[PDB]
C-alpha cells in the first residue's frame, strides 16, 4: 500500500493510451532510459508501438555533432 | 410519541402455492379483491359526506396570518413568554416575538423554528428535521424474503431470533428472570456464506423499525460531518419505536486504531468512536438493537467488538454437508429438474462450496439448459456448471508435504 | 533551552514545591532523585503532592521517606506487589 | 457449437409449457402492483404539518391579538458593543457577521442601561438600539450537563477498591471536606485519567461519581467538539470552561478523549490543523497563566499511549489510574453484583466460575451472566442452574467463539 | 548475533515452513526433466535450457548424472546446490557397497539423500537444498524403479513423472495417456517426446534441447546411455509424421 | 554450531513453535487407531492415489518391531526420521534388557525424544503425532499417542490429524465393549470413521491389523472394499 | 532480539516471569504436611472418556521415601523427575544413606535456572521449566513438604497448593490447616478442597492421592483406597 | 472469440431484451461478467462491441476515477453512479481495468491503502447488498484476476468469469483477415504463413504485423505490400528483450 499508486497511475496511463474512448487525434510520446524495465501492458502495441534506439555516437556521428555544435 | 412505524409494507400475505396453479389465480384474485374493495370505498367516502364546509375558518385565518415563503431557522436562548431569539440559516441572530400560535411549550433550545419571511417571528413549530441523508435509510418496502427462504441455518438463526425478534414478542420470559435481553450481534463469516441473506430475513418479520446503513455512507467529507450522521441515524433510532439498525460492511468503519499520520484515518477513527460512544456510553440506549455484519472479525478494532456492546458474536461458516443439500433444495424447486438430476451427487468433492457458489451453479445450469433448447435441466447440464461456475479460486499444500 | 532537570534540579523541585507540609527531616532527596529518572519537572509537582495524598489515605502526621518512594512508584502508574520469586 | 437462439425459438419456448392460468396470474399481480401505486398515491404522506398549538387553549388570542403584535414590535438584530464613547452619545458596534457600524442610541432606554460589552437589539433600517439582549448560554454548551441522576451506584461498581478510592480521593473529598487538606495543606490532585483494557468500567466509575456529585457534571460530548467551520471548536471549548467557572465544584468529564487528542504533526494535511488546535486551546485552558480555579477533570480512554503528550504530562492530569482485569475475589464480586437480581438456584459456587474466567472483563462478566438465564429461557425453565452458568462460560470467554486447540491437544496436565 | 539471523527452520503461524515451500517456488523455473518407466526400462528426458553458438559441449551430458553401475539421477534447481547432492550421492553408494559388497537397492540410495536433505529442513540454521532429482535405477528386489524428491526431503515412487518448468502440464498429459503395465520403451520415448512437445511452449523440439538417456538390462549388467544426436532426432521426425497423420 | 534459543516463552504462558507444529500435525491426513479385546487396528485415510503413484513407497503405516507399530499425521519427512531413531532404540533395548520392547517403553523414548528438540539450541519442533500399537509381553493390547509437545498419553482410541476431533467424537460416542466384542466389528468400526471424514470410501482409505501373536497385516483392497460394502 | 538473559527495568528476568505465569494453566495440586506425615492429591482432568486414565500419573516416586507431585507443561516435568531419582540413587551409592528431602529438592532447583544461550553447552537448555513441583518426604528430621517455582526457587511449607486453583485452594488451606493436624485430618481437608476447585464432580478416577508417613514407604492411594475417602468426604 | 462472445450476450443480452424466459425457467437472473485476459488480447474491445451494439444505456469508469482524496468522496460516488443506473433502466456499466478499486483488503494502520477499500466496500454492498438490484449489469475487465479480493470474484456478484486467451493460430488468421481487410495485398500474399509465423502473440501484436508493414511500404511511397514486407514487419514487431549474462540464466539448471 501506498505502493500501490505507482500500479494506479500505470493504469490510467494504459487506459487513456488505449481504452473505451479511442482518442485518435492526440499522439504520446515517451522517453525512458532502458526499456527492458518496463511494463508489457505499456510496451505492447496499440500503446505506444515503435521503439526507437538512440544509440551512443558513432564515429561518423561523432563528426557530424562536432560540425554542427562547433 | 415515539411512534414504532412499521416498515409501511406486507402488502402482500403471501401466496402460499409457488407452483402455477389455480389456487395461486383464486387467492391473489382475493387479494385484488380486497384492494379494489379499498380503493373504491377510499374514493366513494372522499366524495360523500358532503363536509364541504371545511378549511375551519380560523385555519384559513393562521395559515393567513403566516405569509408564503416561510424559512427554516433555530430556536435560541428564549428570552420572555412572548419573545425569543432565532437564527437564520446565515447564522444572524434575529430577535423575534413567538406569536400566539405556536405551543410555548414543545420550542426548547436547538428545535428548528418555522418563521415568518417578512417580519422574523416564530410561527410554528418543527418536529421533522431529519437530515435528508439519514431518512433514506429507512426500509419502507419490506425485502421479500423470509426465515424458510433461508437453509441450513438452525443453530445461526435461532442466535440472531432470540435477540431480535423473541424479545419483543414474548418479553415475559425475559424478566422473569431479569436478564436484560442481549443486544447487538455481530455477523462474521467467510465471504457469500449468509449474513446479508440472515439481515434479510429479520428485515421481513420486523414488526420494528428497520434502519439499513452502508459502513461507508457514514463516512462523510466535512470535518464533524462524520460524527454527526452517526448521532442523527441513532437519534431517529431511539426516537422511533423498537428498532434494529444493521451497520452492513463495519469493517470499513472498524480498523484498529492506531497512532496515525494523515487526516481522513483520523477523521475515521473519530467516527468509530462517535459509534462506540452512543453505543455504549455514558447514557443508556433504550429498545435499540445493532447488527453487525463483517467479513473479518479479526480486523475490527477491539471495543465495537466488546460483550457489553456487541454480545452473541455469530460465526456463520462454510455450509457443512447437510446444509448443502438443504440449500440445493430450496435454490432448485422452482425448477423442472428432470428424473436424473437428484441433487444429492453435485454435493461433496470440493470442500469449498458456499452458498453463493450453489445458487450461480444452479443459475448457470438453467442457462445451460437453454442451450440444447430445453427447459427440463438435465444431469449433464448440471455437470457443465461446475467447470464453469466454481473457478479462479487459490489451492493449497504441495501433496507429498502431507499425505 | 530547557533541558529535563538532570539530578540536583531534580532534588531542588522536589523541594521547592514541598514545605508546606509536615515533612520530617529524614528524606534523602538525593536519593529519591536517584530513583526519579526522566522525570520530566512538573512530574515532581505530581510525585511530591501525591506523597502527601498518601501520607493523608493512611492515617498520618508525618511525610516519610517510604512515602514518597510509593508516591514515585505510583506517579508512573507502575504498581509494587510482592513477587513469588527472588532467585 | 452453440448456435444462438433466433426470434421463433424464443416465441416457442415461452409458448410450450405448463401455463393453464399463468398468462392471467401475471397480469394480476402486474394490477396488484400498479393498485398499489394509486392507493398511496391517494392516501399520501399527510397530517405531518405540525408547529400549531392548538388554537382552542388560547383560541380566544388565537385571533387579530395576533396581527397586533405583528405590525408594531419592530423585529430587531442582535448585535454587541465595542465601544461606548462617554460623553458622546455615539456608539460601536459588531453585529456578528456582516459588518460593523457606528449607532446611535433611541431614546426609549437610558445610556446607563447600555453599557460596554452587553448585548443590543438593534432595529433594521436605520441600526438603532433598542431593549438590550441578556448574556448568551449557547444550546450546545448548556445542552451537557447531567441534570439527572444515572442508576448506577458505588456498590453496583465491583472487583475495583483501591481504584474507587482513588477517584474518591480526587473527585469527592477534596470538594466535600476541604478540612483534611488544609490541616497538611496538600493541595487536592485535579486531573484523573482513567485507563484499561476495553471494557473495564472506566465509565461505570464515571457514571458512579455523577449519582453524587451534588454538583455540575458537564459531559463533554467530544463529537460536537469538532465542526465544520474553523474556530469553532475552540470556542466551543471556551465556552465549556467559562460556564465552568461560574459555579462551585463543577466536575467537567470528557469521555474518550482519544477523539479530540492526538500526537501533533505537520506532515498529513498539517495534521487536523483544527482538531488540533482546539486540543491546544483545551491544554492552555487546563494548564497555562491562567489559574483554572475549582473546576476538575476525568477523562477515560482505551489506549492512552496515544495522547498528545502536553496532556499527560502532570498539572493537566494528575492521578493516572490503571484500571486491571480483576482479581479472584474481584471477579467473584462481580459475579455477585452481576447475579443478584437472577432467579438462580441457590447451591451455586460463584467462587468457581471466576476461576474458570480468566483474564476476562466485567463486560465478558455480565455478557456471562446473561446468556446465562439465556439457556435456561431456551430450555424453558424458570430457575437457571450451575450446569447452565458453567455451559455459558465455556460458551462465551475461554473457548469463546473460536476454540482450535481441541484435536488431541492436552499437554497442559 | 540475533539480529542479522535469518531464521530459515522456524514455524509460520499456519503451520509451514517457509524456506521450504519457497525453495519449491524455486524449482518451478528449472529446467524441465520427464522420467517414465516402462516395463523393459527406465528413461529420463531433460529439456537442456542451455543452447547458444558458443557454449562448447563437455562432459557426457549436463543434468543427467550417473551414480552407480546400475543407476542415475536428473536434476532441477541450482548447479551449485545439485553438485553438492550428487557428489553426496556417490559417497553413499560407494559406502554401501563397500560395507556389503552389494550395489546399493535405489530405495535406500533414495532414502539417505532424503535423510540429508531433511536434516537442512530441520535444524543448523542453513537455507534449503532446493532441488528435485528423479532417480532411475535397477535392483534385485523390484526391478526397475523411478523415484522423486523435493526440498522438503519427501520422497516417493512412480511409473512416471516431470519435474520443473511445466510439470503441472505434464504430467495431466502423463496421466491421461500412460498406460500402466503395457508400455515398453520405444511407447514410453514416444510419450516422452510428445510430452515434452506441448512443455516446451518456446519453440519446438530442435533434437539439440532436448537430452534423453535410457536405462536397461542387458546380458544381466545394466546398461545406461545417453540418446545421440542421431537417434534423438530420428525420434522427433517420427513424431511429427504422427501427428501429421492424426491432423 | 548454530545454537540460537529457537522456542521460548510468551507472554500469557504458552510456547508458539509447540502450538504452530500442532496445526502442522493437523493439516495432514486422517489416521485412527482402535484398541480392540485382543486386536488393535489403525487405518488412514490416502489424500490421492494419482494414478501413477506407487503405493508401496507411500505407506503411512510401518513395524518398528515385530511386537510394535505406529501409524502418524504430519510432515512425511519428520515422520520418517523419527521412525528409524525408534527402530535403532528397539533394537537396543533388545540388545540389553535382552526382552522385546514394550509399547509404554517406547512410546517414552519416542516422546522423550520430541520432547528434546522443543527445548534444545537451533532445532525445530518434529512436526508429527504418532499412534503406537502393540502387544506387550503379557499380551495386554496397548495404544499411545504422541504429540509434537512431547506428551503421550494411553488411549482406547484416538485420531490425528485433519478431521481428528470430529472422528474422536464418532469414537467417543460408537465406542464400547459391544462394539469391541468380535474383531470384524473393530475394523468396521474404524472404517465408518474414517468416512466420517473421508468421501470416496473403500479406495482412500488404507488399513492395516495387529494380532497377538502374528506380525503387522495390511488389508488388501478386496478385503477394505469387503468390509466397506458390509458395512452399507 | 530480546535474547533469553534479558533484564526488565524492574530488574525483572522476562523468561521467568511468563514461565511462572504458564504454572495457573495446570490442574490443581494439594499438599499438606503433618506431623504423622506428609500428604499429596491432585485433579487429573480428564481430557476425554477414551483416554486412559491410568496413563496420566501427577504423583511420582523419587525414593522410598520421597513423593513429588507436578503442574504446568508435563513434557517438562519428565527432565526433572529424572534428575531427582539419579541423586537419590547416587547419594545413597556413596555415602549409604538416604538423601533429605531438602537436599533433594536443592539438587533438583539447581537444575532449574541452569540454562543459556551462548557458550553454553552443545545442547544445553534454552527456556526454563515450566512446572511447579511439591516434594513431600520423610527424611532424619520428619515429615517435609517443599513446592519448587520454576524460577528455581524452593521453599519448605506447612501447606500450599499449585495449580489454577492455587489462588484459593491456599485460601482454603489457610482456613482449616492448623499445626496438631493429623495424617486423616490433612487427607479429608485436601480432599475438599480439590472437590471445590474441581469444576467436574469429584469421583474415584479423575484424582491421583499419594502419602509418605514415617514407617510406611511412598504410597499411592488405590482405586479402592479413594472411593472409601471420597465416600464420607 | 465467438463462444466468448455468445457467453457475454447470454447475461448482457439474453436476460434484458427476453426477460419472461428466465422467470418461465424460474431461475435468478444473471449478473456481472469479469474477463480476464494475457497484456492485451482483447477486453476493451468487446467492451466497445457490447456498447455500440445494445440500445441499453452503456456507463463507463475507469479504473483510477472512483479514488477521491477526500474522504468518502470514493464512495458518494459510486453511489450515485447505481442511483443514476436505476434512474436510467436497463443499463451496463464497464468498469475498465479495476485493480484499481480493487485488490485484496490490507491489514489497516499506517501501512496501506484503506480509502480505496472503503470504496470497495461500497461498490460491494451496492453490487449484492441489502437492497436487490434489478435490471443493473456490471463487466469488469481486467488483467491479474489472481489479485483481485475475494469478495469481487464470489460467484453471484460476478456470475461467469470469461477467460479470454492468447489466439491460436487458426484464430490469427481470422485477425489477419479482419484487420487486413483495407490493404490493398499483392497476388501471392499468403496469409498462412505469416500467421504461423507468430507463436503466442498477442492478438494486438498481429495488427503491428498488419500496420507496421504499410509503415514500411510507406518508406518507398508505393502501395501493394508484399510477402517479405509481411515477414520484416513480423521480425520487426515480435522482437522480445530476452536475456543476457548467461550467469543468471545459468542460475537454474
Ligand atoms: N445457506 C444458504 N441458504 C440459502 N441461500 C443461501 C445460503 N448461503 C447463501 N445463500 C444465498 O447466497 C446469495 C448471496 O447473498 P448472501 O446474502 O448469501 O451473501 P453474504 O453472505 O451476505 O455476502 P457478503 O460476504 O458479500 O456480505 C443470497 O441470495 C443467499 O440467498
Ligand atoms: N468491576 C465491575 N463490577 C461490576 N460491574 C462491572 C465491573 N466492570 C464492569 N462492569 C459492568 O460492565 C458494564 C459495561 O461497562 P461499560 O462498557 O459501560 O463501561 P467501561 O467498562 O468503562 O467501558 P468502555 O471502555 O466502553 O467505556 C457496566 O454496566 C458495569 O455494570
Ligand atoms: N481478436 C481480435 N481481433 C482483432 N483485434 C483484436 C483482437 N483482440 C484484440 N484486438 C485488438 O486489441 C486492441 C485493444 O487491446 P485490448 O483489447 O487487449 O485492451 P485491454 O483489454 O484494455 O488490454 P490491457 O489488458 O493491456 O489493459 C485493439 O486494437 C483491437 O483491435
Ligand atoms: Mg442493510
Ligand atoms: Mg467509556
Amino acid at each position: 500500500g501506498a505502493d500501490r499508486e505507482v500500479q494506479r497511475i500505470l493504469l490510467e496511463l494504459l487506459n487513456q493510451m488505449d481504452g473505451f474512448d479511442q482518442n485518435v487525434n492526440v499522439k504520446v510520446i515517451m522517453a525512458t532510459n532502458r526499456a527492458d524495465t518496463l511494463d508489457p501492458a505499456l510496451l505492447r502495441p496499440g500503446r505506444l508501438d515503435r521503439k526507437i534506439e538512440f544509440p551512443l555516437p558513432d564515429r561518423r556521428q561523432k563528426r557530424l555533432i562536432f560540425s554542427t555544435i562547433t | 410519541k415515539k411512534t414504532k412505524g412499521p416498515d409501511a409494507a406486507s402488502k402482500l400475505p403471501l401466496v402460499t402455492p409457488h407452483t402455477q396453479c389455480r389456487l395461486k389465480l383464486l387467492k391473489l384474485e382475493r387479494i385484488k379483491d380486497y384492494l379494489l374493495m379499498e380503493e373504491e370505498f377510499i374514493r366513494n367516502q372522499e366524495q360523500m359526506k358532503p363536509l364541504e364546509e371545511k378549511q375551519e375558518e380560523e385555519r384559513s385565518k393562521v395559515d393567513d396570518l403566516r405569509g408564503t415563503p416561510m424559512s427554516v431557522g433555530t430556536l435560541e436562548e428564549i428570552i420572555d413568554d412572548n419573545h425569543a431569539i432565532v437564527s437564520t440559516s446565515v447564522g444572524s441572530e434575529h430577535y423575534v416575538s413567538i406569536l400566539s400560535f405556536v405551543d410555548k411549550d414543545l420550542l426548547e433550545p436547538g428545535c428548528s423554528v418555522l418563521l415568518n419571511h417578512k417580519v422574523h417571528a416564530v410561527i410554528g413549530v418543527l418536529m421533522d428535521d431529519t437530515d435528508p441523508l439519514v431518512t433514506v435509510m429507512k426500509v419502507e418496502k419490506a425485502p421479500q424474503e423470509t426465515y424458510a427462504d433461508i437453509g441450513g441455518l438452525d443453530n445461526q438463526i435461532q442466535e440472531i431470533k432470540e435477540s431480535v425478534e423473541l424479545p419483543l414478542t414474548h418479553p415475559e420470559y425475559y424478566e422473569e428472570m431479569g436478564i436484560k435481553p442481549p443486544k447487538g450481534v455481530i455477523l462474521y463469516g467467510p465471504p457469500g456464506t449468509g449474513k446479508t441473506l440472515l439481515a434479510k430475513a429479520v428485515a421481513n418479520q420486523t414488526s420494528a423499525t428497520f434502519l439499513r446503513v452502508v459502513g461507508s455512507e457514514l463516512i462523510q467529507k466535512y470535518l464533524g460531518d462524520g460524527p454527526k450522521l452517526v448521532r442523527e441515524l441513532f437519534r431517529v433510532a431511539e426516537e422511533h419505536a423498537p428498532s434494529i439498525v444493521f451497520i452492513d460492511e463495519i469493517d470499513a468503519i472498524g480498523t484498529k486504531r492506531y497512532d496515525s499520520n494523515s487526516g481522513g484515518e483520523r477523521e475515521i477513527q473519530r467516527t468509530m468512536l462517535e459509534l462506540l460512544n452512543q453505543l455504549d456510553g455514558f447514557d443508556s440506549r433504550g429498545d435499540v438493537k445493532v447488527i453487525m455484519a463483517t467479513n473479518r472479525i479479526e480486523t475490527l478494532d477491539p471495543a465495537l467488538i466488546r460483550p457489553g456492546r456487541i454480545d452473541r458474536k455469530i460465526e456463520f461458516p462454510l455450509p457443512d454437508e447437510k446444509t448443502k443439500k438443504r440449500i440445493f433444495q430450496i435454490h432448485t424447486s422452482r425448477m423442472t429438474l428432470a428424473d436424473d438430476v437428484t441433487l444429492d451427487d453435485l454435493i461433496m468433492a470440493k470442500d469449498d462450496l458456499s452458498g453463493a457458489d450453489i445458487k450461480a451453479i444452479c443459475t448457470e445450469a438453467g442457462l445451460m439448459a437453454l442451450r440444447e433448447r430445453r427447459m427440463k435441466v438435465t444431469n449433464e447440464d448440471f455437470k457443465k456448471s461446475k467447470e464453469n461456475v466454481l473457478y479462479k479460486k487459490q489451492e493449497g499444500t504441495p501433496e507429498g508435504l502431507y499425505l | 533551552e530547557f533541558p529535563m532537570p538532570n539530578e540536583e534540579a531534580r532534588a531542588r523541585i522536589m523541594q521547592i514545591h514541598s514545605r508546606k507540609m509536615n515533612v520530617s527531616p529524614d528524606v534523602n532527596y538525593e536519593e529519591l532523585a536517584r530513583c526519579t529518572d526522566d522525570f520530566n519537572g512538573a512530574q515532581c509537582k505530581a510525585v511530591c503532592v501525591e506523597a502527601g495524598m498518601i501520607a493523608l489515605r493512611r492515617g498520618a502526621t508525618e511525610l516519610t521517606h517510604e512515602d514518597y518512594m510509593e508516591g514515585i512508584l505510583e506517579v508512573q502508574a507502575k504498581k509494587k506487589a510482592n513477587l513469588q520469586y527472588y532467585a | 457449437p452453440i448456435r444462438a437462439l433466433d426470434e421463433g425459438d424464443i416465441a416457442l419456448l415461452k409458448t410450450y409449457g405448463q401455463s393453464t392460468y399463468s398468462r392471467q396470474i401475471k397480469q394480476v399481480e402486474d394490477d396488484i402492483q400498479q393498485l398499489l401505486k394509486k392507493i398511496n398515491e391517494l392516501t399520501g404522506i399527510k397530517e405531518s404539518d405540525t408547529g400549531l398549538a392548538p388554537p382552542a387553549l388560547w383560541d380566544l388570542a388565537a385571533d387579530k391579538q395576533t396581527l397586533q403584535s405583528e405590525q408594531p414590535l419592530q423585529v430587531a438584530r442582535c448585535t454587541k458593543i465595542i465601544n461606548a464613547d462617554s460623553e458622546d452619545p455615539k456608539y460601536i458596534i459588531n453585529v456578528k457577521q456582516f459588518a460593523k457600524f457606528v449607532v446611535d442610541l433611541s431614546d426609549q432606554v437610558a445610556p446607563t442601561d447600555i453599557e460596554e460589552g452587553m448585548r443590543v437589539g438593534v432595529d433594521r433600517n436605520k441600526y438603532q438600539i433598542h431593549i438590550p439582549l441578556p448574556p448568551k448560554i449557547d444550546p450546545t454548551v448548556t445542552m451537557m450537563q447531567v441534570e439527572e441522576k444515572p442508576d448506577v451506584t458505588y456498590s453496583d461498581v465491583g472487583g475495583c477498591k483501591e481504584q474507587i478510592e482513588k477517584l474518591r480521593e480526587v473527585v469527592e473529598t477534596p470538594l466535600l471536606h476541604p478540612e483534611r487538606f488544609v490541616n497538611l495543606g496538600i493541595e487536592p490532585p485535579k486531573g484523573v485519567l482513567l485507563f484499561g483494557p476495553p471494557g473495564t468500567g472506566k465509565t461505570l466509575c464515571a457514571r458512579a461519581v455523577a449519582n453524587r456529585t451534588d454538583a455540575c457534571f458537564i459531559r463533554v460530548i467530544g463529537s460536537e467538539l469538532v465542526q465544520k467551520y474553523v474556530g469553532e471548536g475552540a470556542r466551543m471549548v471556551r465556552e465549556l470552561f467559562e460556564m465552568a467557572r461560574t459555579k462551585k465544584a463543577c466536575l467537567i468529564f470528557f469521555d474518550e478523549i482519544d477523539a479530540i487528542g492526538g500526537a501533533r504533526f505537520d506532515d498529513g494535511a498539517g495534521g487536523d490543523n483544527e482538531v488540533q488546535r482546539t486540543m491546544l486551546e483545551l491544554i492552555n485552558q487546563l494548564d497555562g497563566f491562567d489559574p483554572r480555579g475549582n473546576i476538575k477533570v476525568l477523562m477515560a480512554t482505551n489506549r492512552p499511549d496515544t495522547l498528545d503528550p502536553a496532556l499527560m504530562r502532570p498539572g493537566r492530569l494528575d492521578r493516572k489510574i490503571e484500571f486491571s482485569l480483576p482479581d479472584l475475589e474481584g471477579r467473584t464480586h462481580i459475579f455477585k453484583i452481576h447475579a443478584r437480581s437472577m432467579s438462580v438456584e441457590r447451591d451455586i459456587r460463584f467462587e468457581l466460575l471466576a476461576r474458570l474466567c480468566p483474564n476476562s472483563t466485567g463486560a465478558e462478566i455480565r455478557s456471562v451472566c446473561t446468556e446465562a438465564g439465556m439457556f435456561a429461557i431456551r430450555a424453558r425453565r424458570k430457575i437457571a442452574t450451575e450446569k447452565d452458568f458453567l455451559e455459558a462460560v465455556n460458551k462465551v470467554i475461554k473457548s469463546y467463539a473460536k476454540f482450535s486447540a481441541t484435536p488431541r491437544y492436552m499437554t497442559y496436565n | 548475533s540475533r539480529r542479522y539471523d535469518s531464521r530459515t527452520t522456524i514455524f509460520s503461524p499456519e503451520g509451514r515452513l517457509y524456506q521450504v515451500e519457497y525453495a519449491m517456488e524455486a524449482i518451478g523455473h528449472a529446467g524441465t526433466c520427464l522420467g517414465i518407466l516402462a516395463n523393459d526400462g527406465v528413461l529420463l528426458a531433460a529439456e537442456r535450457r542451455n543452447i547458444h553458438k558458443l557454449l562448447d559441449e563437455v562432459f557426457f551430458s549436463e543434468k543427467i548424472y550417473k551414480l552407480n553401475e546400475d543407476m542415475a539421477c536428473s536434476v532441477a534447481g541450482i548447479t551449485s546446490d545439485a553438485n553438492v547432492l550428487t557428489n553426496e550421492l556417490r559417497l553413499i553408494a560407494q559406502r554401501y557397497l563397500l560395507q556389503y559388497q552389494e550395489p546399493i537397492p535405489c530405495e535406500q540410495l533414495v532414502t539417505a539423500l532424503c535423510d540429508i536433505k531433511q536434516a537442512y529442513t530441520q535444524f543448523g540454521g542453513k537455507r534449503p537444498f532446493g532441488v528435485s532429482l528423479l532417480y532411475i535405477g535397477w535392483d534385485k528386489h523390484y526391478g526397475f524403479q523411478l523415484y522423486q524428491s523435493d526440498p522438503s526431503g519427501n520422497y516417493g515412487g512412480w511409473k512416471a513423472t516431470c519435474i520443473g518448468n511445466n510439470s503441472a502440464a505434464a504430467v495431466s498429459m502423463l496421466k491421461q495417456d500412460y498406460k500402466e503395465g503395457e508400455m515398453t520403451l520405444k511407447s514410453a520415448l514416444a510419450l516422452a517426446i510428445k510430452v515434452l512437445n506441448k512443455t516446451m511452449d518456446v519453440s519446438k523440439l530442435s533434437a539439440e534441447k532436448v537430452e534423453i538417456a535410457t536405462l536397461t538390462r542387458e546380458n544381466g549388467k545394466t546398461v545406461i546411455r545417453v540418446l545421440k544426436q542421431k537417434e534423438v532426432e530420428q525420434l522427433i521426425k517420427k513424431h511429427e509424421e504422427e501427428e501429421a497423420k492424426a491432423e | 554450531s548454530y545454537d540460537r534459543a529457537i522456542t521460548v516463552f510468551s507472554p500469557d504462558g504458552h510456547l508458539f513453535q509447540v502450538e504452530y507444529a500442532q496445526e502442522a500435525v493437523k493439516k495432514g491426513s486422517t489416521a485412527v487407531g482402535v484398541r480392540g479385546r485382543d486386536i488393535v487396528v489403525l487405518g488412514v485415510e490416502k489424500k490421492s492415489v494419482a494414478k501413477l503413484q506407487d503405493e508401496r513407497t507411500v505407506r503411512k503405516i510401518c513395524a518398528l518391531d515385530d511386537n510394535v507399530c505406529m501409524a502418524f499425521a504430519g510432515l512425511t519427512a519428520d515422520a520418517r526420521i523419527v521412525i528409524n531413531r525408534a527402530r535403532v532404540e528397539c533394537q537396543s533395548h533388545r540388545l540389553t534388557v535382552e526382552d522385546p520392547v514394550t509399547v509404554e517403553y517406547i512410546t517414552r523414548y519416542i516422546a522423550s525424544l520430541k520432547q528434546r528438540y522443543t527445548q534444545s539450541n537451533g532445532r525445530r519442533p518434529f512436526g508429527i503425532s504418532a499412534l503406537i500399537v502393540g502387544f506387550d509381553f503379557d499380551g495386554t493390547p496397548r495404544l499411545y499417542q504422541t504429540d509434537p509437545s512431547g506428551t503421550y498419553h494411553a488411549w482406547k482410541a484416538n485420531a490425528i490429524g485433519r478431521g481428528a476431533k470430529s472422528v474422536r467424537e464418532f469414537l467417543e460416542k460408537n465406542y464400547t465393549d459391544e462394539a469391541i466384542e468380535t474383531d470384524d466389528l473393530t475394523i468396521k468400526l474404524v472404517i465408518k470413521a474414517l468416512l466420517e471424514v473421508v468421501q470416496s470410501g473403500g479406495k482412500n482409505i488404507e488399513l492395516a491389523v495387529m494380532r497377538r501373536d502374528q506380525s503387522l497385516k495390511i488389508l488388501n483392497p478386496e478385503e477394505i472394499e469387503k468390509y466397506v460394502a458390509e458395512i452399507e | 532480539d530480546r535474547g533469553v538473559n534479558t533484564f526488565s527495568p524492574e530488574g525483572r528476568l522476562f523468561q521467568v516471569e511468563y514461565a511462572i505465569e504458564a504454572i495457573k494453566l495446570g490442574s490443581t495440586a494439594i499438599g499438606i504436611q503433618t506431623s504423622e506425615g506428609v500428604c499429596l492429591a491432585v485433579e487429573k482432568r480428564i481430557t476425554s472418556p477414551l483416554m486412559e486414565p491410568s496413563s496420566i500419573e501427577k504423583i511420582v516416586e523419587i525414593d522410598a521415601h520421597i513423593g513429588c507431585a507436578m503442574s504446568g507443561l508435563i513434557a517438562d516435568a519428565k527432565t526433572l523427575i529424572d534428575k531427582a531419582r539419579v541423586e537419590t540413587q547416587n547419594h545413597w551409592f556413596t555415602y549409604n544413606e538416604t538423601m533429605t528431602v531438602e537436599s533433594v529438592t536443592q539438587a533438583v532447583s539447581n537444575l532449574a535456572l541452569q540454562f543459556g544461550e551462548e557458550d553454553a553447552d552443545p545442547g544445553a537448555m534454552s527456556r526454563p521449566f515450566g512446572v511447579a513441583l511439591l516434594f513431600g518426604g520423610v527424611d532424619e528430621k520428619g515429615p517435609q513438604l517443599f513446592h519448587m517455582d520454576p524460577s528455581g526457587t524452593f521453599v519448605q511449607c506447612d501447606a500450599r497448593a499449585i495449580g489454577s486453583a492455587s489462588e484459593g485452594a491456599q485460601s482454603s488451606l489457610q482456613e482449616v490447616y492448623h499445626k496438631s493436624m493429623t495424617l486423616k485430618e490433612a487427607i479429608k481437608s485436601s480432599l475438599i478442597i480439590l472437590k471445590q476447585v474441581m469444576e467436574e464432580k469429584l469421583n474415584a478416577t479423575n484424582i491421583e492421592l499419594a502419602t509418605v508417613q514415617p514407617g510406611q514407604n511412598f504410597h499411592m492411594f488405590t482405586k479402592e483406597e479413594l472411593e472409601e475417602v471420597i465416600k464420607d468426604i | 472469440l465467438d463462444k466468448q462472445i455468445k457467453e457475454i450476450k447470454e447475461v448482457i443480452e439474453l436476460p434484458v431484451k427476453h426477460p419472461e424466459l428466465f422467470e418461465a425457467l424460474g431461475i435468478a437472473q444473471p449478473k456481472g461478467v469479469l474477463l480476464y485476459g494475457p497484456p492485451g488480447t482483447g477486453k476493451t474491445l468487446l467492451a466497445r462491441a457490447v456498447a455500440h451494439h445494445t440500445d441499453c444505456t452503456f456507463i463507463r469508469v475507469s479504473g483510477s476515477e472512483l479514488v477521491q482524496k477526500f474522504i468518502g468522496e470514493g464512495a458518494r460516488m459510486v453511489r450515485e453512479l447505481f442511483v443514476m443506473a436505476r434512474e436510467h433502466a436497463p443499463s451496463i456499466i464497464f468498469m475498465d481495468e479495476i485493480d484499481s478499486i480493487g485488490s485484496s483488503r490490507l491489514e489497516g494502520g499506517s501501512g496501506g491503502d484503506s480509502e480505496v477499500q472503503r470504496t470497495m466496500l461500497e461498490l460491494l454492498n451496492q453490487l449484492d447488498g441489502f437492497e436487490a438490484t434489478k435490471n443493473i449489469k456490471v463487466i469488469m475487465a481486467t488483467n491479474r484476476i489472481d489479485i483481485l479480493d475475494s469478495a469481487l470474484l464470489r460467484p453471484g456478484r460476478i456470475d461467469r468469469k470469461i477467460e479470454f486467451p492468447p489466439p491460436n493460430e487458426e484464430a490469427r488468421l481470422d485477425i489477419l483477415k479482419i484487420h487486413s481487410r483495407k490493404m490493398n495485398l499483392t497476388r501471392g500474399i499468403n496469409l498462412r504463413k505469416i500467421a504461423e509465423l507468430m507463436p503466442g502473440a498477442s492478438g494486438a501484436e498481429v495488427k503491428g504485423v498488419c500496420t507496421e508493414a504499410g509503415m514500411y511500404a510507406l518508406r518507398e511511397r508505393r502501395v501493394h505490400v508484399t510477402q517479405e514486407d509481411f515477414e520484416m514487419a513480423v521480425a520487426k514487431v515480435m522482437q522480445k528483450d530476452s536475456e543476457k549474462n548467461m550467469s543468471i540464466k545459468k542460475l537454474w539448471k
